[PDB]
């Protein structure tokens, strides 16, 4: 729900105002997923990793 | 001590890897395995 | 008399309120009255609609 | 993914009528008929069930199942 009107001071050129109750209820919940991969191999000799 | 239990992604069978073994499954021919969830107690926030 | 418009207290123009205030009196009085408007106008505009 | 338990704007519990809304859409009822028969009257707590996608149903087909 959007209300096109000026508020106290925080809708300057592109700023938008949020609702604390709505944010607590869960409007706009995001999740980030990062990958961490590691490969491990042998060598031409009999040396190894552990 | 306790053999590390691992689950597969095709048959989901909980097997164990002993030491420096070919990483595969004893039921199917799938070459990728997964891990179980920890048995500790993690606290979460409901705020 | 008169209503304040873009030519009276606007940015990029002469014969400005804060400009004349800084030219006549000291420069410290120009900055103390620039934030007083930003606390008077917006609240009234928000309560007006 | 899942229907929200409460509304975002007011905070009315809208998560206890999703299955009822689904079961009422198969009794030859119009979307508006189901929405005004369930109990929703205003529109802030009405688009929670109207405009809602169900992706956990498609996400359970890829979920691990026991053999
Ligand atoms: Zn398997
Ligand atoms: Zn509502």
């Amino acid at each position: 729900t959007v209300a096109v009107m000026s508020y106290s001071g925080y809708d300057i050129e592109d700023a938008l105002v949020l609702n604390k109750a709505s944010l607590d209820r869960g409007f706009g919940r995001c999740l980030v997923y990062k990958n961490a991969k590691c490969t491990l191999k042998r060598y031409t000799n009999q040396t190894f990793d552990k | 001590q306790q053999p590390m239990i691992y689950i597969c992604g095709e048959c989901h069978t909980e097997n164990e890897i002993k030491s420096r073994d070919p990483i595969r499954c004893r039921e199917c021919g799938y070459r990728i395995m997964y891990k179980k969830r920890t048995k500790r107690l993690v606290v979460f926030d409901a705020r | 008399s008169g209503s304040m418009d873009k030519g009276t207290l606007g940015s990029g123009s002469k014969n400005n309120i804060f400009y004349i205030l800084l030219r006549d009196w000291g420069q410290n009085e120009a900055a103390d009255a620039m934030s007083r408007l930003a606390r008077l106008a917006p609240v009234y505009l928000s309560n007006r609609g | 993914m899942i229907i929200p338990v409460r509304c975002f704007t007011c905070g009315k519990i809208v998560g206890n009528k999703w299955e009822a809304y689904l079961g009422l859409l198969q009794a030859e009822y119009t979307e508006g008929d189901a929405l005004d028969a369930l109990g929703l009257k205003r529109y802030c707590c009405r688009r929670m069930l109207l405009a809602h996608v169900d992706l956990i149903e498609k996400l359970l087909n890829y979920a691990p199942l026991e053999k």
